[PDB]
């Protein structure tokens, strides 16, 4: 018995963790934290 | 314990009989042993199901 696949390793169940780890560089911005955010209803907003 | 039968004879008148002593025997059967062994490792014992 051992951890080698030919000596009893075939009984070891596979382990996978389904949380994806994002690797993209992306882009950061903080304008939404200082800017006014209105809500619209049609296609153009008038003030 | 084992043994055998007794040999008889057809004898005449005023004739001696023959000594007929059956010999015995003692069969004996010894008791023997068999074995087998399977070592394992701790990790293997903890991972394999």
């Amino acid at each position: 018995m051992g951890l080698t696949k030919a000596d009893g390793g075939y009984l070891v169940p596979f382990q996978l963790d389904p949380t994806v780890i994002i690797t993209s560089n992306g882009s950061l911005n903080d304008i939404r934290r200082f800017a006014r955010q209105v809500v619209a209803t049609g296609d153009v907003w008038h003030g | 314990v084992s043994s055998a039968a007794v040999q008889w004879s057809w004898d005449a008148e005023f004739e001696e009989v023959s000594d007929d002593s059956p010999e015995f025997g003692q069969p004996e059967i010894p008791v023997k042993k068999a074995q087998g062994f399977v070592p394992i490792s701790i990790e293997a014992l903890q991972d394999e199901a």
